């Protein structure tokens, strides 16, 4: 029973991966050694995100795999697993990372950007989303407001277009 | 740190030029040959519709780009490309040699000659898919050309830069009727006049090699073999090949036709090209479209015949007569490609 | 040096899909072998499906394959054995004499997909082909390297007419024939075998005047689709090495036709006809344009023709009709009464009746 | 744009990575219109008959590289995903000789008329190679239908395959 | 077997144009590429693996034969429909 | 009706092709390629399924009448004649017949059956 | 202004994918403008792909497009000059005139794609 659903179409190793975890242990540890892999990987731009190419034999895939595997085998938990079985099906792997976090995140963080007429970026680290959004509002509205590009206020302009139209 | 560095030098090893040297830039690898359209890798810098190098001889055309991959029809035979093999640009659009050095001259779909009479001396590289002039610089026809024909120069005639059809079911003349307005040119072709003159080119898609060398040895022996170019896209060479053909000789007809000559281009069974792009469209996955045929099957011949103009004095008073043909199936009009 | 090998993937009936290593991947075409132990299965390479993953298209049935079987490249196309020696011997597909009558010892074996000779190459004026029969060489007269039409049938002496046209082929001319039967009904073929050894067209003891390369209806699409490539191959070494005037028959060239249709469009491609493949007059070019006059000899290919539906108009007619030089009809009734050879001598045309 | 969607379509949906030894054993992953998708059999063979945990009998006829295809002999509800599948070992065959005479046979050779088990000379397979051409003689024996027409007009022999066309 | 035995034996396949039928469901079901009239690539070839097992054998094999009777139930007379 | 109460059941389905077109209506989206003349694949198994479960046993007898709509008069759709050999006693109903006046409208040549023996 | 470049990802026949960043996506049927050899390019939008793509047709020849050239937007539809100066020039699809007899000074541009006049 995963918090939220990937709905699969490039997101079902993600859930695959936190499914083996919640089987027994290693939310949290194959999580930052997947974050360390990220991090190597823009680290090296021509060399973290162009070898992520289809054209690529299944030995030297396998070879790459086994070049992120370095610093003191940071690669934990079935990372490790996730890596081996990309080797051997679809390579290029952001998404399902961001698919990861995300999931972790509504996991145990539960934090989401809405507003609707206000065109802020209130995230909150709360699982009790009933009131703590308002206080995230208002830190927001007090502190920061760096852009507040409201982009013209819809309300009025509908209400301003059905009454001309009738 | 030092680990990093080390696991870097040996990631740019055992991978070749993928990500190393030319960064599939100029040059590519091959994803999967396909049907008969490779699905090619890399090539970042290539361009829609330009001609590509196989390594393996095989000419390729840039119809099918994506943001990961690039599919590039096969030039021939799909035999000599395998995947992962390595396919490098050829730097330009699909280029057709275009010159006056192409009389009495038989090529391929692409230009290169297939007579071995040695390399052809040509004045430029026109490119297949040209543009046809607006509506300024052509001009109403007015300049007669003469076939031979009773029934054809007193009736029905044709005028130098008019696109007439042939339509003939099997046997009934259809090429026949192109033969004697070749064999025909040759009265004032002989002439000093460059303004009578006639530069004739013709065009063989879905016939035989043999159909073909009988057709050149008859010019040859009328001596038609010398202001007469053919283009030859036999049945046996690849659909592609047999869609480039026609736009093959346009541009060759349009070098004269721009220089200030007058051209004439016969589009013989312009039906089989019709079904060489059928063929090259449902193996690209198109639709079937109306009659089996791709919906842009009349954009196809359309923007083949335009080029086919008779230009006006700013532009030199040159010409381009077209005399497509089409075989039809029990003398019907009423089919889509007819 | 070291044999290349792969590992099956799927086998969607006759289609076989088959792994290969890094730069072991065998181009398309090519002859892939697989050890059954009913036989001797091989795969020819259908286009590459990409991972190095190639899709190919059984030669024979597929019972019996089981996922990762060793798949061993044979470097090239499928390879049929060529000469004298094949004359008189009954060839498949995959060039292995199913007569029984012994392995055939051929000191050469050329590949069935052969680029057909350049423009150049090409006969540069129409020559008629003296047949021997004079029904046939004066209202229908067959063209030297061209590709005749029977369109006989059954009763009307198709298969004395065909012995005939052998006979005289290698009478008059060096004529070493060879008869390729596209989806052969194993009845028919029998006894057409049974035939030839009755007459002197086929002598086991001695010399004979043909080869028997033809495929049984029971294979699989791209066996029938194939067998014509190898009796062309067969030809094209006869023309191109003794100079002869080769004569090819094709026991159904619409059979040829809808086993490219089973192969090529339905088995991965997309129909665009009545239902045969977008590529029917592609490969009827590939088919028929390697039937033509050389420098050295001439193949000439008398294939029966079979109309669907009584259709002239059918896009398979259509492209076969594209081309056929000169037609001969074994019309049932009208001529078969009375004259023995029958050759309808009003509906047999030919193109080359000129000055 | 530097990355596209990493997986458009998706055959292997397993995510344990570890213990699969499916070779002469299988999953099921898609069940449904007598086709049942399964995960394994890395052994079986083509149109080689299978077992199913709910006892009905399955012959896969596609090989796809993740999961085999099996057509269902029964209906697809006594099937349901996950369920064990293990090889029956042989391809499909048929007890033949003289006892089915005088019987009814369903497409597997079960006596489905109620008259007892078959007695069974031997098994051969449903898909065997046809003779080749050498062993077989020209067709001379009539096979004499007692039909005037047909066997005066269209006469049937031992060994042809006539065909009854018709409406 | 009758025909391997020595034993003359004739076979009524009788409907083939619904085992064509049968086969071309379970080959649309299987996601395999349809044809003419949905049907499958192989079903010709289906046929001609099921009608060539029947034929008469020669005297070194027993003599044995197999005559087949298929049977093809036409749509309104057209002959020239694909399975037939 | 049949089996457990042992009665004689006359089970009248009105224009029985409704079921294979509605298999052939939730086959598109069930994932099914679609047969000739765009039916459900399964057509004939389904539809046979449900024929067959309509018959007479040992322990009852069921005089099923069932009509049968043929689509554009088209007497060569698969579902009808595929429906005509799982039927005993067959009427069919051409529009041309009734075009003449006869309002039964019961074509006199293909309808046929199985009793009309000596 | 800001200019709004787009790269190319696709070019399939006449058709051509562009890519922008966040909160840059023009709407169906906006007019994109490159600067090709030959002249400009137009592009009308046709979809909208997601993950800030369009899915665009092309005003003519799509030959010499490289993946990832600069897509400019014109910040709405095609607009074609209007009024009597228009009265008696040739005019293509873009809006220049093709008549070669100088620009049309017309004093509006109105876009090609306009709702019906309704009841
Ligand atoms: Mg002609």
């Amino acid at each position: 029973p995963p918090p939220v659903r990937l709905f699969g179409v490039e997101g079902t190793y993600a859930t695959a991966l936190y499914q083996a975890a919640a089987k027994n242990s290693s939310i949290d540890a194959a999580f930052q050694s997947l974050q360390k892999v990220e991090s190597t990987v823009k680290k090296n731009p021509k060399l973290g995100h162009l070898l992520l190419n289809p054209a690529l034999s299944l030995k030297d895939r396998n070879s790459v795999i086994d070049a992120i595997v370095e610093t003191h085998k940071n690669l934990d938990g079935y990372v490790v697993n996730l890596l081996k079985v990309l080797s051997e099906n679809n390579r290029l792997g952001c998404f399902e990372k961001i698919a990861s976090d995300f999931g972790v995140l509504n996991d145990a963080h539960n934090g989401l950007l809405k507003g609707t007429v206000t065109s802020a970026e209130p995230l909150d680290p709360k699982s009790f989303k009933r009131i703590e959004k308002a206080l995230s509002a208002s830190k927001l509205v007090g502190q920061g407001k760096s852009l507040k590009l409201e982009n013209v206020v819809k309300p009025e302009i509908k209400g301003g277009l059905i009454v001309e139209l009738g | 740190k030092a680990q990093p560095t080390e696991v870097s030098s040996i990631l740019e090893e055992r991978i070749k030029g993928v990500s190393d040297e030319a960064n599939l830039n100029e040059t590519g690898r091959v994803l999967a040959v396909g049907d008969g359209i490779a699905r090619v890798f890399g090539l970042n810098n290539i361009q829609a519709e330009e001609l590509v190098e196989f390594s393996s001889g095989v000419k390729g055309m840039a119809l099918n780009l994506e943001p990961g991959q690039v599919g590039i029809v096969l030039f021939g035979s799909d035999r000599l490309v395998k995947e992962g093999e390595l396919v490098k640009r050829t730097g330009n659009i699909v280029d057709v040699p275009v010159g006056p050095g192409l009389l009495g001259r038989v090529v391929d779909a692409l230009g290169n000659p297939i007579d071995g009479k040695g390399p052809i001396d040509a004045a430029g590289r026109s490119r297949a898919q040209v543009k046809a002039p607006g509506i300024l610089p052509r001009r109403s026809v007015h300049e007669p050309v003469q076939t031979g024909l009773k029934a054809v120069d007193a009736l029905v005639p044709i005028g130098r830069g008019q696109r007439e059809l042939i339509i003939g079911d099997r046997q009934t003349g259809k090429t026949a009727v192109a033969l004697d307005t070749i064999l025909n040119q040759k009265r004032w072709n002989n002439g000093s006049d460059e303004s009578k003159k006639l530069y004739c080119v013709y065009v063989a898609v879905g016939q035989k090699r043999s159909t073909v060398a009988q057709l050149v040895q008859t010019l040859e022996q009328h001596d038609a073999m010398k202001y007469s170019i053919i283009v030859a896209a036999t049945a046996s060479e690849a659909a592609p090949l047999q869609y480039l053909a026609p736009f093959t000789a346009a541009s060759i007809g349009e070098w004269f036709r721009d220089n200030g000559k007058h051209a004439l281009i016969v589009y013989d069974d312009l039906s089989k090209q019709a079904v060489a792009y059928r063929q090259l469209s449902l193996l690209l996955r198109r639709p079937p479209g109306r009659e089996a045929y791709p919906g842009d099957v009349f954009y196809l011949h359309s923007r083949l015949l335009e080029r086919a103009a008779k230009l006006s004095e700013k532009e030199g008073s040159g010409s381009l007569t077209a005399l497509p043909v089409i075989e039809t199936q029990g003398g019907d009009v009423s089919a889509y490609i007819p | 040096s070291t044999p290349i090998t792969g590992k099956v993937t799927a086998v969607i009936g006759a289609i076989v899909d088959v792994h290969f290593e890094q730069s072991e991947l065998p181009a398309i075409l090519n002859a892939l072998e697989i050890k059954t132990p009913q036989g001797k299965l091989v795969l020819e390479v259908a286009q590459h499906l990409g991972e190095n993953t190639v899709r190919t298209i059984a030669m024979d049935g597929t019972e019996g394959l089981v996922r990762g079987e060793k798949v061993l490249d044979t470097g090239g196309p499928i390879s049929v054995p060529v000469g004298r020696e094949t004359l008189g011997r009954i060839i498949n597909v995959i060039g292995e004499p199913i007569d029984e009558r012994g392995p055939i010892k051929s000191k050469l074996r050329k590949p069935i997909h052969a680029d057909p000779p350049s423009f150049a190459e090409q006969s540069t004026s129409a020559e008629i082909l003296e047949t021997g029969i004079k029904v046939v060489d004066l209202l229908a007269p067959y063209a030297r390297g061209g590709k005749i039409g029977l369109f006989g049938g059954a009763g009307v002496g198709k298969t004395v007419f065909i012995q005939e046209l052998i006979n005289n082929i290698a009478k008059a001319h060096g004529g070493f024939s060879v008869f390729t039967g596209v989806g052969e009904r194993t009845r028919e073929g029998n006894d057409l075998y049974r035939e030839m050894k009755e007459t002197g067209v086929i002598n086991l003891e001695g010399e004979s005047k043909v080869a028997l390369v033809f495929g049984q209806m029971n294979e699989p699409p791209g066996a029938r689709a194939r067998v014509a490539l190898t009796g062309l191959t067969i030809a094209e070494y006869f023309r191109d090495e003794e100079g002869q005037d080769v004569l090819l028959f094709i026991d159904n060239i619409f059979r040829f036709t809808q086993a490219g249709s089973e192969v090529s469009a339905l088995l991965g491609r997309i129909p665009s006809a009545v239902g045969y493949q977008p590529t029917l007059a592609t490969d009827m070019g590939l088919l028929q344009e390697r039937i033509t006059t050389t420098k050295k000899g001439s193949v000439t290919s008398v294939q029966a023709v079979y109309v669907p539906a009584d259709d002239l108009t059918d896009p398979a007619p259509a492209t076969t009709f594209a081309h056929l030089d000169a037609t001969t009809v074994l019309s049932r009734g009208i001529s078969e009464l009375g004259i023995y050879p029958a050759v309808d001598p009003l509906d047999s045309k030919s193109r080359l009746l000129d000055a």
